RNA sequence: GAGCUAGCCCUGGCCAGGGUGAAGCUGGGGUGAGACCCAGUGGAGGCCCGAACCGGUGGGGGAUGCAAACCCCUCGGAUGA
RNA sequence: GAAUGCCGGCAUGAGUAACGAUAAAGAGGGUGAGAAUCCCUCUCGCCGUAAGCCCAAGGGUUCCUACGCAAUGGUCGUCAGCGUAGGGUUAGGCGGGACCUAAGGUGAAGCCGAAAGGCGUAGCCGAAGGGCAGCCGGUUAAUAUUCCGGCCCUUCCCGCAGGUGCGAUGGGGGGACGCUCUAGGCUAGGGGGACCGGAGCCAUGGACGAGCCCGGCCAGAAGCGCAGGGUGGGAGGUAGGCAAAUCCGCCUCCCAACAAGCUCUGCGUGGUGGGGAAGCCCGGGUGACAACCCCCCGAAGCCAGGGAGCCAAGAAAAGCCUCUAAGCACAACCUGCGGGAACCCGUACCGCAAACCGACACAGGUGGGCGGGUGCAAGAGCACUCAGGCGCGCGGGAGAACCCUCGCCAAGGAACUCUGCAAGUUGGCCCCGUAACUUCGGGAGAAGGGGUGCUCCCUGGGGUGAUGAGCCCCGGGGAGCCGCAGUGAACAGGCUCUGGCGACUGUUUACCAAAAACACAGCUCUCUGCGAACUCGUAAGAGGAGGUAUAGGGAGCGACGCUUGCCCGGUGCCGGAAGGUCAAGGGGAGGGGUGCAAGCCCCGAACCGAAGCCCCGGUGAACGGCGGCCGUAACUAUAACGGUCCUAAGGUAGCGAAAUUCCUUGUCGGGUAAGUUCCGACCUGCACGAAAAGCGUAACGACCGGAGCGCUGUCUCGGCGAGGGACCCGGUGAAAUUGAACUGGCCGUGAAGAUGCGGCCUACCCGUGGCAGGACGAAAAGACCCCGUGGAGCUUUACUGCAGCC
RNA sequence: CGAUGUCGGCUCGUCGCAUCCUGGGGCUGAAGAAGGUCCCAAGGGUUGGGCUGUUCGCCCAUUAAAGCGGCACGCGAGCUG
RNA sequence: UGGGAGAGGGUGGUGGAAUUCCCGGAGUAGCGGUGAAAUGCGCAGAUACCGGGAGGAACGCCGAUGGCGAAGGCAGCCACCUGGUCCACCCGUGACGCUGAGGCGCGAAAGCGUGGGGAGCAAACCGGAUUAGAUACCCGGGUAGUCCACGCCCUAAACG
RNA sequence: CCGAGGGUAGGGCCCGUGACUGGGGCGAAGUCGUAACAAGGUAGCUGUACCGGAAGGUGCGGCUGGAU
């Protein structure tokens, strides 16, 4: 859990890299894997409309089951658990009886070798899929679909968890990894566990070449720049804000909410999140 | 030093080509202007 | 108009030679079991020296130039952002 | 007659600068009207990880031959990439198309936009990626994997035989993949041979030799051999691969497993087809019945889709194989053999350059492969040299100043100067040895030393082979020889102490700044619940992201260490269903116009009425801010203490004459003979201070300071020498500039600095090499400065709008 | 202002004299030696370093002395920067 | 060998009381706080009362002058894993013992690193009083920390 | 060959001294406050943490060498 390096670089000084312990299958499944187009922040326009980014490394993108309820019933083997750079936690592999493979994204203590199932009869055990409404409360979930049959939407980070606090009719009422309390249907699909990798945060990239091989290029600071490229640009030597400090394009950053107001979803948000 | 001309006759056909000029509404205006003109040829010339 | 230049995308190619010697593994020692120590093996690194390649630090020359940015000596990077 | 006017023409500078890398020339013989310059020969020098050779791009006849020399060629020209004419580019296998997909582009369906148009699934296009059948020699003045010769191979059509449930744009398998390191066995290439073939050669003192010099191969179908890659067999069940399925996937059972077998590549061999040197003789002919063998080195290439490790987790689609469905089983497909069929485009030549990009036959720029030998530890480094290719399209003299590039220097050794700028010194390898400090890696090539050649003798280990010889590779010991000197030439660190800034490798103002700037891992704040926030777009649609709070946006700060205090009164943001204000709308007390009137028409109070603002709170790693005066201790001085005025609160730790200190070279101490700089301190900090972060910090730095050692032409202080220019001669022959000129000094005068006016002095006419004081010398209608109700970028609590959001 | 290059240094001088030294004097509160002050005099001479961009100034070691000013704050078609 | 008592230790689970906050209802002019008050909170609907929810920490009565441990220290309840210890029987070994410089391990609180977690409490800090002053005692707030995991620190009126 | 020692270079220990700086001891009658000894007028002592002109205060946990 997180490998350290002796300081025979200054680099390798802080650099951390994931243990990789839980991988059992090192190349990926065929035939459940296409072309990732890295876009560069580029959108159809050829505009970058999401700055600082390109230049990483190259990945195929494996394709996850995120309904599940596809195949209720039918149970399925845990035949390894592999490396997916499409994300931050791991994935595992399902041979279900079927004859038929998908990948879900591995919960915490998730045993190759085990046998996972989906859907209102299942036992309430790590990897298994249930309906949010079929789950006792106070169990922690994940990879939560926000409306039924849309897909798995909520917690699948590495690491993450939603805890079902309660329900009242249709709705049952999470606690999202943020912290905040909202209804989710009942009808919606989770699976009971926590997000594997959680040692996932405690990574130290240790020089910025892991960030370029990330996909993330440099950024430059608005303080770095001229007015005519930034609220911050200018000034005689260094300078403080002068102003209230700002994005690239005006508006405030500092405590300014952005939430639609009239967002029709409001009615099920119970509590803003904590922290 | 490397300067600016670097010919490239696939580039060169795909930019200002009579099927680039042809696409475009502003193409076209620029071969009709041509044509007004009495130019002897025009788009660029270009082997392939 | 991006055949210059800047960034990104797709697909290929290049990086003489030498130097240092991380983790791991093996054996030995150690202990209740360990941590750990030693030797061997090993060959990591925006590691070291240095061509190609990419640069342009100091000085001299050039200044109706060989050249609308060049030449000489010197110098930086050279498995990596 | 003037517009730095416009167009053209012709002058001046001037027979002046220059004639484009300092790799270099000399003679003889030809040709011709004419020759330093063209051809031939001999001698000399230059490149040789190229300055040689082969591809690709771009260029487009520049290629070959004949006949030419007006112009082009920096001179000449009989020559030429120039002029005229004729000739020259040959493919089923090479490259591209009749094949496939990548980004991207286009785009039936569909969506959006005043118009123009913008999107968009499939599909289509799109290559230097995937896939696919030709190798060796000969021939032409000029093409050749293209013609020819030899030996092989692919596809399509039709036929014959044998075989099988045949059949696809649908299902599946495969194609199919990174980085670093790397095994075995080969081949490319190379070194050697006392073996094999060769025309010869004996010089000048010696050698007739196990002498010198030259060469000792290439391609090849089946088969076979060595080395590899790939690959389990059978059965039963089956609900999954959007129909089917005997295929694939999943379960079970049996047998086989570092094998074997089958299959596919590489290398070797292989019938056979080629090639074949020096030297001599006129590209050729001979040599020659040429010989064509043995040993060693050996790839980064081959076997290959090999192996191991690691994290940043490494295209697609077709060919191909298999499964089947419609259909069809007179079929159709598979295998073997045979005949026939096989189209379009490129192919000349240049290609690190005189043919490409730079206006030039321009010291610049241009992607891929081959790139031999010896020595130097290695190598593509360096020196010389092979094959090959050149001497750079003005020359001949002379041997001044001065300039450039270079060599040396007596004594001194930084005294030079803003500064050791520059140039010395050091310099590779092996061995000995190596400090503070430290994040324990480092600092480190620290520093400082010793060794280095040749000869003879003794000897250890490895590779090949066989275990031995030979060859090759690492070494160990002893005795000697020579010189000033043994990495004898070339290539190859000067070192140390101490500050500032920045953690670091990185990045930047293409063309005056490479830095202390930008980036950066890391820290914090903040927004964002997913049709996310945010961004681009009128929209549709995209990016975000096929991601989901361990995630994504924004902001500041900038490894790490120890830390980051007090102020919420104002501005910002956040919270606040009350109150205050508030537009359109609601409401209609009450008025007005008009009509005979019913009516029509107009104004209009109270009152209801959102956001925003007011108001009440919160909030600093939000914008920001963090006092003044007077007095006081038993020497003096200074105030722990006190008084009072003000504030939203009065700067904490740490640091401080600092990249900040004005007075300032503050004062004291160190260093020096002497120190406005430097280092250490003090603290009245003009005008430090805590994420516009404060204080430190090992390592790192072409950053900027100060010192020391070493060593020097930097200097006292200059001298001599070399080559390339300058100078002279023949050839070719510019430029900016220019009112005209018959163009001296002084002292005055003048629009205030006179060759040009006055007075005086001096002065025969014309050049050449030189120096720069003047011609307010040239260049550019001053960038500074001001003026113009000139312009543009930028800012905000300037004005007024607009997007966007509410 | 259709341009008169702006500090200092180096190099190269040349002039003035209100003279720093050397030569000639008078007065002295000049015994001598050595000074002071003033007059005449521009022929020649007027050093090397540490600090700072510096001119200037201070300091070290000397000296007969270590002069002051002008020449576009002399001199960038002479150099530096 | 057969038995016993125990907050000895570690892991996971779980139970109710209370406090704070959130939502709903009902209700009104104060609540709070002290020596006395003020700050603070409350008509924007608090305090007091009822129902519901979230979360943390500590375990009332038993409880004792009690028990366990070498010491530090250990207290709801359940299970698992584990140490020490006492009694009985008189069964086995036959001095196998005592101590212990160095070594190693454990070691309250506070404190440190990286993640969490945060109800109450509370250094710092802010505010109200008191006072000549009040950088205190008292009151209203309040951040580290107190809690969990891993890793450090290794101190004590670590005392009988 | 060894060899007194000389020279070049780098280390280790000790002593003296140094602008300035840190606390310590001592000093007949200084300034500020009153922490401790009585419950010393907030029981005290304590290890640690943070804070403050100063003694000290406060948190956390500990000791009685704490009174009633
Ligand atoms: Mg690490
Ligand atoms: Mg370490
Ligand atoms: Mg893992
Ligand atoms: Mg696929
Ligand atoms: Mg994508
Ligand atoms: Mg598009
Ligand atoms: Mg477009
Ligand atoms: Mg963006
Ligand atoms: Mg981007
Ligand atoms: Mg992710
Ligand atoms: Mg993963
Ligand atoms: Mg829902
Ligand atoms: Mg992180
Ligand atoms: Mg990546
Ligand atoms: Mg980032
Ligand atoms: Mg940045
Ligand atoms: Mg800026
Ligand atoms: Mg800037
Ligand atoms: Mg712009
Ligand atoms: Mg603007
Ligand atoms: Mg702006
Ligand atoms: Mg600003
Ligand atoms: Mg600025
Ligand atoms: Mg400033
Ligand atoms: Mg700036
Ligand atoms: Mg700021
Ligand atoms: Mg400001
Ligand atoms: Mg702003
Ligand atoms: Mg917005
Ligand atoms: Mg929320
Ligand atoms: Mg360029
Ligand atoms: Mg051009
Ligand atoms: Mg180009
Ligand atoms: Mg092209
Ligand atoms: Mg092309
Ligand atoms: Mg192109
Ligand atoms: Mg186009
Ligand atoms: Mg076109
Ligand atoms: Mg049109
Ligand atoms: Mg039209
Ligand atoms: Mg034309
Ligand atoms: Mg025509
Ligand atoms: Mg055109
Ligand atoms: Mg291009
Ligand atoms: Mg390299
Ligand atoms: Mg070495
Ligand atoms: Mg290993
Ligand atoms: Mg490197
Ligand atoms: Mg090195
Ligand atoms: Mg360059
Ligand atoms: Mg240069
Ligand atoms: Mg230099
Ligand atoms: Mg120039
Ligand atoms: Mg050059
Ligand atoms: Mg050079
Ligand atoms: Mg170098
Ligand atoms: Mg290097
Ligand atoms: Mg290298
Ligand atoms: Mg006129
Ligand atoms: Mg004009
Ligand atoms: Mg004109
Ligand atoms: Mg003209
Ligand atoms: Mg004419
Ligand atoms: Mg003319
Ligand atoms: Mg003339
Ligand atoms: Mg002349
Ligand atoms: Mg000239
Ligand atoms: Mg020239
Ligand atoms: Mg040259
Ligand atoms: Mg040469
Ligand atoms: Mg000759
Ligand atoms: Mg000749
Ligand atoms: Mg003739
Ligand atoms: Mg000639
Ligand atoms: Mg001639
Ligand atoms: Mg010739
Ligand atoms: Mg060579
Ligand atoms: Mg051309
Ligand atoms: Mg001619
Ligand atoms: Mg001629
Ligand atoms: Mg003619
Ligand atoms: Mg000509
Ligand atoms: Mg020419
Ligand atoms: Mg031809
Ligand atoms: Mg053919
Ligand atoms: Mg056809
Ligand atoms: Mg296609
Ligand atoms: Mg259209
Ligand atoms: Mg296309
Ligand atoms: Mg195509
Ligand atoms: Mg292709
Ligand atoms: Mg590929
Ligand atoms: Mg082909
Ligand atoms: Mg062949
Ligand atoms: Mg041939
Ligand atoms: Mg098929
Ligand atoms: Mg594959
Ligand atoms: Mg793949
Ligand atoms: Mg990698
Ligand atoms: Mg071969
Ligand atoms: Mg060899
Ligand atoms: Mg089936
Ligand atoms: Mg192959
Ligand atoms: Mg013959
Ligand atoms: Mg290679
Ligand atoms: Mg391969
Ligand atoms: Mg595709
Ligand atoms: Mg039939
Ligand atoms: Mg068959
Ligand atoms: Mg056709
Ligand atoms: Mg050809
Ligand atoms: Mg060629
Ligand atoms: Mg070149
Ligand atoms: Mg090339
Ligand atoms: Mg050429
Ligand atoms: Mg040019
Ligand atoms: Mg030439
Ligand atoms: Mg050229
Ligand atoms: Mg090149
Ligand atoms: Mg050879
Ligand atoms: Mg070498
Ligand atoms: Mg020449
Ligand atoms: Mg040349
Ligand atoms: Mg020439
Ligand atoms: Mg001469
Ligand atoms: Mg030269
Ligand atoms: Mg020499
Ligand atoms: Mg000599
Ligand atoms: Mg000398
Ligand atoms: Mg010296
Ligand atoms: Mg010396
Ligand atoms: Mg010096
Ligand atoms: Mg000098
Ligand atoms: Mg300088
Ligand atoms: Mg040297
Ligand atoms: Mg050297
Ligand atoms: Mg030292
Ligand atoms: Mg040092
Ligand atoms: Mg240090
Ligand atoms: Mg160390
Ligand atoms: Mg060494
Ligand atoms: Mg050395
Ligand atoms: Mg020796
Ligand atoms: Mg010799
Ligand atoms: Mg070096
Ligand atoms: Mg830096
Ligand atoms: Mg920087
Ligand atoms: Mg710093
Ligand atoms: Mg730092
Ligand atoms: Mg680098
Ligand atoms: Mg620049
Ligand atoms: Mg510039
Ligand atoms: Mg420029
Ligand atoms: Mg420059
Ligand atoms: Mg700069
Ligand atoms: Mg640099
Ligand atoms: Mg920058
Ligand atoms: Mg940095
Ligand atoms: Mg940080
Ligand atoms: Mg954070
Ligand atoms: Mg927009
Ligand atoms: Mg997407
Ligand atoms: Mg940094
Ligand atoms: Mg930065
Ligand atoms: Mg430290
Ligand atoms: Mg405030
Ligand atoms: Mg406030
Ligand atoms: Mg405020
Ligand atoms: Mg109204
Ligand atoms: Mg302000
Ligand atoms: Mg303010
Ligand atoms: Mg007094
Ligand atoms: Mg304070
Ligand atoms: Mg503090
Ligand atoms: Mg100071
Ligand atoms: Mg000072
Ligand atoms: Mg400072
Ligand atoms: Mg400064
Ligand atoms: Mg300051
Ligand atoms: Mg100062
Ligand atoms: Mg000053
Ligand atoms: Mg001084
Ligand atoms: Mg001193
Ligand atoms: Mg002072
Ligand atoms: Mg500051
Ligand atoms: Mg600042
Ligand atoms: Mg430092
Ligand atoms: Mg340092
Ligand atoms: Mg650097
Ligand atoms: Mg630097
Ligand atoms: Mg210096
Ligand atoms: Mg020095
Ligand atoms: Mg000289
Ligand atoms: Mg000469
Ligand atoms: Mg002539
Ligand atoms: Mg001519
Ligand atoms: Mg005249
Ligand atoms: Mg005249
Ligand atoms: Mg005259
Ligand atoms: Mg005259
Ligand atoms: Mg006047
Ligand atoms: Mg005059
Ligand atoms: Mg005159
Ligand atoms: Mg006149
Ligand atoms: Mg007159
Ligand atoms: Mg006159
Ligand atoms: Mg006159
Ligand atoms: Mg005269
Ligand atoms: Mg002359
Ligand atoms: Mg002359
Ligand atoms: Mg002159
Ligand atoms: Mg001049
Ligand atoms: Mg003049
Ligand atoms: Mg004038
Ligand atoms: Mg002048
Ligand atoms: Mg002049
Ligand atoms: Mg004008
Ligand atoms: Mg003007
Ligand atoms: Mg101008
Ligand atoms: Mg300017
Ligand atoms: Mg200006
Ligand atoms: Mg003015
Ligand atoms: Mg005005
Ligand atoms: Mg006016
Ligand atoms: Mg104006
Ligand atoms: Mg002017
Ligand atoms: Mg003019
Ligand atoms: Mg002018
Ligand atoms: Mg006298
Ligand atoms: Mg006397
Ligand atoms: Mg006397
Ligand atoms: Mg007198
Ligand atoms: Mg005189
Ligand atoms: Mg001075
Ligand atoms: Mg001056
Ligand atoms: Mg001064
Ligand atoms: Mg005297
Ligand atoms: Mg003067
Ligand atoms: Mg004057
Ligand atoms: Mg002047
Ligand atoms: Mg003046
Ligand atoms: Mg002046
Ligand atoms: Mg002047
Ligand atoms: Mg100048
Ligand atoms: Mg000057
Ligand atoms: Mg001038
Ligand atoms: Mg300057
Ligand atoms: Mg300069
Ligand atoms: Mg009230
Ligand atoms: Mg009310
Ligand atoms: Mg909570
Ligand atoms: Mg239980
Ligand atoms: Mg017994
Ligand atoms: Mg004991
Ligand atoms: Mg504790
Ligand atoms: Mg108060
Ligand atoms: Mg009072
Ligand atoms: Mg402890
Ligand atoms: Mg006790
Ligand atoms: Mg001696
Ligand atoms: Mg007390
Ligand atoms: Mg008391
Ligand atoms: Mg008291
Ligand atoms: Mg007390
Ligand atoms: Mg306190």
């Amino acid at each position: 859990a997180v490998k350290k390096f002796k300081p025979y670089t200054p680099s390798r000084r802080f650099m951390t890299v994931a243990d990789f312990s839980e991988i059992t299958k090192t190349e990926p499944e065929k035939s459940l894997v296409k072309p990732l187009k890295k876009t560069g922040g580029r959108n159809n326009q050829g505009r970058i409309t999401v700055r600082f980014r390109g230049g990483g490394h190259k990945r195929l993108y494996r394709i996850i089951d995120f309904k599940r309820w596809d195949k209720v019933g039918i149970p399925a083997k845990v035949a390894a658990i592999e490396y997916d750079p499409n994300r931050s936690a791991r994935i595992a592999l399902l041979h279900y009886v079927d004859g038929e493979k998908r990948y879900i994204i591995a919960p915490d203590g998730l045993q190759v070798g085990q046998q996972v199932v989906a859907g209102p009869d299942a036992p309430i055990q790590v990897g298994n899929a249930l309906p949010l409404r079929f789950i006792p409360v106070g169990t922690v979930v994940h990879a939560v679909e926000l409306e039924p049959k849309k897909g798995a939407k909520l917690a699948r980070a590495a690491g993450t968890s939603a805890q079902i606090q309660g329900r009242e009719g249709d709705y049952v009422i999470l606690r999202l990894p943020s912290g905040e309390l909202r209804k989710v249907h009942g009808e919606c699909y989770a699976t009971v566990g926590a997000v594997g990798n959680a040692d996932h945060k405690n990574i130290v990239l240790g020089k910025a070449g892991r960030s370029r091989w990330l996909g993330r290029r440099p950024h430059v600071r608005g303080a770095a720049m001229n007015p005519v490229d930034h609220p911050h640009g200018g000034g005689e030597g260094r300078a403080p804000r002068g102003r209230p400090p700002a994005s690239p394009w005006g508006w405030q950053t500092k405590g300014l909410k952005t939430r639609k107001r009239r967002k029709p979803s409001s009615r099920f948000i119970i509590a803003r999140r904590k922290k | 030093m490397k300067r600016t001309w670097q010919p490239n006759r696939r580039k060169r056909a795909k930019t200002h080509g009579f099927r680039a000029r042809m696409r475009t509404p502003g193409g076209r205006k620029v071969l009709k202007r041509r044509r007004q003109k009495g130019r002897w040829r025009l788009t660029p010339a270009v082997r392939k």
